RNA sequence: GUCCAGCGUCGCUGGAC
């Protein structure tokens, strides 16, 4: 976005914004980190304009008109108990000009991190697991070209 | 447990054991000092006003309660400009010894120690000339070679570094203490005085019997020591070798020498840092390891002391009329980062003036506190400073300067504290307090900032800035002098001039519709396709004519363009709702600018009974005014509110002028299809976009409310239809019914605007209505809900049925506005069928 | 106005304010420290009030002590305006 | 006065070598921070008094001012029939 | 400091309210005495133009500001504002 | 402000410049002939009142004196604005 | 599955049935 030798004051200022938005050094949960890195990846779509990315694939939230094959919308509830446990953790949403959904391996890595803790108890696992399977929204970075329109629409 | 009362002098020499802030740090350092002596320079650093003098005075008092004797604290600022430090330290050491020397009881000891001590003192006096000298006078070489056999001087010469070593050893024996502690103070006032202290420390105070504590900030010593290394270079060399390769290498040798010199004087493992208030109280969520509470009014017993963070918030939420939330936490978190000398400076003025006022206009108390405290930052910012000129005129000009220096126009007028320069993080919170006071408990003033204060920023950023830093300032010096940000006459006159600026920029395919305005033809065109005709003012009868004759404009170009702007409508509301007295003033505001004022082009332009005509209309305003005068007291605007509503009112208004520009088919007149569009449909949305914007933000950011009634969902904008606008109104109406909350009190600003008689004719014009089975369901529901909110039926059922399903005169609806034609548009194309 | 409301008090309360004559830095002769001007104006008030006593013993005791402090100040006044140490 | 006297407190040679427009950035910042704290220490905010013109006392329409000023024009009228200042 | 003791001196002449030397008041009573001898209400001091110099004006301007303030003196300057303003 | 500060020798001709020389300093030719004190400088907000007093005194009780000031003094500020832009 | 709506410049998102 801004090379180093072009400006040594713009490059450093970007680092000041990046640490605040990405919440590095003041983290509170590994899963929240994985939710944030999903948004920053999509800030630079590839020239081919496809929904596949580094470690994520963007499912379609709204059903399209004509599917040449037996394709359909995701319909999160279709799966079964254990499958829903893993899939719900993977699912993530980024608030942009229009809402888009993402499914990344980072959330699965984040999912294991939150679960892994000492003093396991039946109530502790139940509450922690239910927190793992949750739907969270992440705003686009302030340096995005659409960091203002996603603020008007809201979550 | 710390309790900081606000009704004490609070000077460093006026604090007790309880008022101390860094109690934990003080006990750590004092214990650390005694460890070093039993089994050598310390340092306590921090920003200005962080409690340097107060902290060091706490340490010296604690030690007086291994035995260590402490000299009185000294500072280089309150000393003669030429007196050496060694003289100052020796003089104070003499006083302590003399007092202890008189306290003896044995005659033999006192009569013997005094001469032994006096012998050392008289010896140092001889060698003092070696410090205040200018040139080596060789007559002292003879007197520097008489080496005395006594006193055990290991090395010859004057060696004044060792005369102090023997002197302090004798003084410790008299006082019977293992060590002597010397306290210095900050050099913040006198920058230069610190060099003499630093040089003396490394040369003389190197004994094992001495311990030194220095106070200041390494950010200033570094810039002093590095400033002294350059004098070590010859002046001729510095001026000759100037190529950047050598200047860079030379610029690094100085820096490395500075770090080594400082690192050898103050050891890193000895420094102590003073944490500011933010790190002590912690964050809102993460409770800190210690708590601080303050007193607010006299007589408060210590039990009911409120937290400092809560104390700041109560002066911010109420001071800026800002609802408790994330934004409120931002202002208080910024205020904590200020130096303690300034944090406790605002509090001692706001609360003290609050008690005597109570014995209100709370923002008047807060402004008078922030303005005095942050006063230096205003002068640097170039902002206004005069005391008896506060009002509308200053703040509108004032708001343009802050955004100008912040290099931002989009989010600039939110008065956020999220800038990067310190000189602009002090002028944002003060400005947020200035606007909160001035536009409070009134409606005429609230609409002036929304139109002028937060409006002039975006207009410049979109229509004039697309024309070289001297020209950019040249352009600004013309935009201000034209729009008259200062020396303003009325919000209506501002809109007329704003109409010329927005119309100067070209539009694609030369279609006479712009942002928040529609241009109507002035002459007549032969062979008009359809029923279009020249616009005429002699069509509407009553309130339809009054509410539309006040929304015209006239420029003075080569040929006159007759505009029609929603902005001119907004100026009429703020002009009318200003003077409560009389009734003739309402007539004047309707016809004050229409046919009296000519507005020349900008200088950078590249290119029936007459009395009954308004008697029903005039009365309607009068009964509306009484509703305003009874509820406008309860409104609490804020800097965020007047800015957020303008963002929604801008982008929404931008889409309307764009989407409705390709739908000018020849079937526009009387058109009621969704894909159809004409002048009536365009303006029906402009005045509705304004009403929609106020509704959304009022439920979000307003002081009088307690929470949001929108609920979970997506906030959209009615650009092409009105399908979701009443969906918002219907949903909100359900919430207040369940909570048993009256509609008027919770949303006072929305109530006084939707009930405005002027906007009523523009809600349902003739051409703006849409005829469809689904559209009629929404349009009917829209009519029903507004009936309940206003309390008066807008249009009768007999008149309403005529509009929806295909003569009759009207008094509350514009009739022949759709039939008018936009100049610069040709209607050859027809409506596509789909 | 506040001067005439403090130098013309009716002796109502024990705490009292005595106001020196107004000092004008602009009209003051340059190269003269403010501390010297303040002491000179302070001297007139004390000296005139010292002359106003009625008890002979009290007047002689205060005059000896007050004149001692002035002699102490003048010795240290050299330290205020110097270009070198000695 | 204070800001100017802070600049005179720097090493002159340093002010001629380090002027690379980025070292100068913290030169101006550091002077203002020193100057701002100096003014608060001398004159506290809670000890500042401003004179009020007669408008902020009384005169604005629709507001009962905290004080009332009465002016008599004709010679020798009573203190009860005089006209208001506004 | 050798003249410090001279400033702190009590005088039987007019019992000077302001302490120190204060050359303004010393010259003030001199004009009062001169009026009694000359038997006139006031004495006028008339200055000529400085139109050929820019250092004679500054001493004239400063003296008028500080010394010639009594009611027994009327001063009639001469020149043009352009030089004085510059 | 550079207006006609003459105590006497008044007339309508001397007033026309005063109107024109005031609007030029205010650099607002659209509403210069209103004489309403809306400027941002205290030196000009106190001279519009004086000007508004002279137009009333001169034009009170005449018709030729009314048309002349309107036709000449009032119109020149508007006609000139049509040729400044070019 | 279909109608309505909105953001970006066809894709995209909300709602209803
Ligand atoms: N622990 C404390 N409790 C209460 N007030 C405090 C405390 N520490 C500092 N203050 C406030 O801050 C100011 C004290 O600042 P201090 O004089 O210690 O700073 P400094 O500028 O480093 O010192 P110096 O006066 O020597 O320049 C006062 O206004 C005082 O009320």
């Amino acid at each position: 976005l801004a090379r180093a030798e072009n400006d040594r004051e713009k490059f450093e200022q970007l680092i000041s914004e990046y640490v605040a938005y990405m919440s590095v050094g003041r983290i509170e949960s590994a899963s929240h980190w994985a939710n944030r890195c999903c948004a920053v990846v999509a800030n630079s779509p590839n020239d081919e304009k496809i929904g596949v990315f580094l470690g994520m694939v963007q499912l379609n939230r709204k059903s399209r008109q004509h599917m040449p094959g037996g394709y359909k919308k995701f319909n999160i509830d279709t799966e079964n108990g254990l499958a829903k446990a893993a899939m719900a953790s993977s699912l993530s949403t980024v608030a942009s000009n229009n809402l888009m959904d993402f499914c990344s391996v980072f959330n699965l890595i984040g999912a294991i991190a939150d679960i892994s803790a000492c003093r396991c108890e039946r109530s502790a696992i139940t509450n922690a697991f239910n927190k793992v399977i949750a739907q969270t929204t992440c705003i686009v970075p302030p340096w995005s070209e659409a960091a203002v329109r996603a603020e008007m629409k809201g979550s | 447990k710390i309790i900081i009362n606000l009704f004490a002098p609070n000077l460093p020499g006026s604090t007790k054991e309880d008022d101390l802030i860094q109690k934990s740090l003080r006990d750590q350092l004092v214990e650390s000092i005694r460890n070093s002596i039993a089994y050598n320079v310390f340092f306590v650093d921090g920003t200005r006003g962080a409690g340097k003098t107060t902290f060091i005075n706490s340490v010296v008092k604690s030690l007086n309660s291994v035995n260590i004797k402490c000299l009185p604290t000294i500072d280089p600022t309150k000393l003669p400009r030429h007196e050496p430090i060694l003289v100052t330290v020796t003089a104070r050491l003499n006083k302590m010894v003399s007092d202890k020397l008189k306290g003896y009881w044995a005659s033999n000891d006192y009569r013997k120690q005094k001469e032994q001590w006096q012998n050392h003192l008289a010896q140092l006096q001889r060698g003092l000339h070696l410090l205040t000298d200018k040139e080596y006078k060789p007559e002292y070489f003879s007197d520097a070679l008489k080496l005395d056999a006594q006193l055990d001087y290991s090395i010859g010469g004057q060696d004044l570094s060792e005369i102090f070593e023997e002197l302090v050893k004798r003084a410790c024996e008299i006082l019977d203490c293992k060590a002597i502690l010397i306290t210095f103070d900050d050099i913040d006032t006198q920058f230069d005085a610190g060099w003499d202290v630093l040089e003396s420390i490394r040369k003389f105070f190197n004994s094992r019997k001495l311990v030194v504590v220095a106070t200041g900030d390494l950010r200033l010593y570094s810039q002093l020591i590095r400033g002294k290394q350059y004098e070590n270079y010859s002046k001729t060399l510095l001026e000759q070798e100037k190529e950047s390769v050598r200047l860079a290498e030379r610029g690094y040798m100085v820096e490395h020498l500075e770090q080594q010199y400082l690192l050898k004087l103050f050891p890193v493992q000895k420094r102590i840092q003073l944490k500011t208030m933010l790190q002590l109280v912690g964050e809102k969520g993460k409770a800190g390891k210690e708590e601080i509470k303050v007193k607010t009014e006299p007589g408060m017993q210590d039990i009911d002391a409120i937290d400092v963070r809560q104390a700041i918030g109560d002066a911010v939420r109420e001071g800026l009329n800002l609802r408790e939330g994330s934004d409120a936490d931002m202002y208080v978190n910024e205020l904590l980062k200020q130096p303690v000398r300034l944090l406790m400076q605002v509090l001692q003025d706001f609360y003290t003036k609050k008690y005597h006022a109570t014995s209100l206009s709370v923002p008047n108390l807060l402004r008078n506190a922030l303005y005095g405290s942050m006063l230096s930052s205003i002068y640097r910012a170039g902002l206004n400073y005069e005391q008896h000129r506060f009002g509308m005129d200053s703040l509108c000009k004032d708001i343009f300067t802050y955004v100008k220096q912040d290099r931002d126009f989009n989010t600039g007028f939110y008065l956020r504290p999220q800038s990067e320069s310190e000189a602009l993080r002090n002028c944002s919170i003060y400005l947020a307090s200035q606007v909160s006071e001035n536009c409070q408990g009134s409606l005429s003033k609230f609409l002036q900032m929304l139109l002028v204060g937060c409006g002039s920023v975006s207009i410049f950023n979109q229509f004039v800035t697309e024309l070289d830093r001297e020209k950019f300032e040249q352009l600004i010096s013309e935009y201000v002098a034209y729009m008259s940000v200062g020396r303003i006459e009325s919000a209506s006159h501002w809109a007329n001039r704003c109409c010329a600026v927005v119309a100067n920029s070209p539009n694609d395919e030369k279609i006479g519709v712009f942002l928040g305005m529609v241009q109507l033809n002035r002459k007549s065109r032969q062979h008009m396709p359809g029923g279009y005709k020249k616009f005429n003012i002699d069509t509407e009868n009553g309130l339809a004519k009054a509410a539309m004759a006040s929304s015209l404009s006239t420029v003075a170009s080569n040929n006159l363009m007759d505009f029609c702007s929603v902005f001119n409508l907004i100026g009429a509301i703020a002009d009318i709702s200003a003077c409560r007295c009389e009734r003739s003033a309402i007539t004047n505001a309707f016809n004050k600018v229409i046919a009296q004022t000519t507005c020349i082009v900008p200088p950078w332009s590249e290119a029936q009974d007459d009395a009954t005509e308004f008697s029903d209309a005039i009365t309607k305003v009068e009964q509306w005014l009484k509703n305003v005068n009874e509820i406008e007291i309860g409104i609490r605007p804020s800097a965020l509110l007047i800015g957020k509503v303008w963002s929604r009112f801008y982008f929404n208004l931008n889409n309307v002028a764009d989407q409705h520009k390709t739908r000018l088919y020849r079937n526009a007149e009387h058109g009621r299809m969704a894909s159809q569009s004409n002048a009536a449909k365009i303006m029906r949305f402009n005045v509705l976009a304004f009403l929609h914007a106020v509704l959304v933000e009022e439920s979000l950011y307003h002081s009088v409310s307690d929470r949001e009634y929108i609920g979970e969902g997506l906030r959209l904008n009615p650009v092409t239809s009105v399908d979701e606008f009443e969906k918002k109104i219907k949903i909100i109406g359900e919430k207040l019914k369940a909570d048993n909350k009256t509609w008027k009190n919770t949303h006072p600003l929305f109530f006084l605007l939707i009930s405005c008689p002027i906007l009523h004719p523009f809600i349902f014009p003739v051409g703006g209505i849409n005829c469809s089975v689904k559209a009629l369901n929404k349009e009917t529901s829209f009519n029903k809900l507004i009936d309940e909110i206003v309390g008066d039926k807008l249009l009768s059922d007999e008149e309403w049925d005529y509009l929806t399903k295909n003569q009759q005169i009207f008094q509350n609806t514009i009739t022949s506005l759709n039939s008018s034609t936009i100049v610069g548009a040709s209607y050859d194309k027809d409506t596509p069928a789909r | 106005s506040v001067v005439k409301s403090l130098n013309s008090d009716q002796d109502d309360v024990k705490v009292n304010i005595k106001c020196l004559p107004t000092i004008d830095p602009t009209k003051l002769p340059r190269h003269e420290p403010i501390l010297v001007t303040v002491t000179a104006r302070l001297n007139k008030m004390v000296s005139d009030k010292l002359k106003g006593y009625w008890a002979s013993n009290d007047y002689r005791k205060q005059k000896e002590q007050w004149q001692n402090h002035l002699a102490q100040l003048q010795r240290g006044l050299h330290l205020l305006t110097d270009k070198e140490y000695k």
